[PDB]
């Protein structure tokens, strides 16, 4: 439950957590990646 | 944003 029944995921995105203790975002639509959730635009 | 870390590579690693 405690990390498997949390709130809904963002639209058409993936979100991962590295062994360094940091969080990253992944766009399957263009194979792009980023450190945060910025405005839509240039890479 | 300076500070190199573990690079995120999902689809870009499994291809």
């Amino acid at each position: 439950v405690s990390l498997i029944n949390e709130g809904p995921l963002p639209p058409g995105w993936e979100i991962r957590y590295t062994a360094a203790g940091e969080r990253f975002f992944v766009d399957h639509n263009t194979r792009r990646t980023t450190f945060e959730d910025p405005r839509p635009g240039a890479p | 944003n300076t500070g190199a870390k573990q690079p995120p590579s999902y689809e870009d690693c499994i291809k």
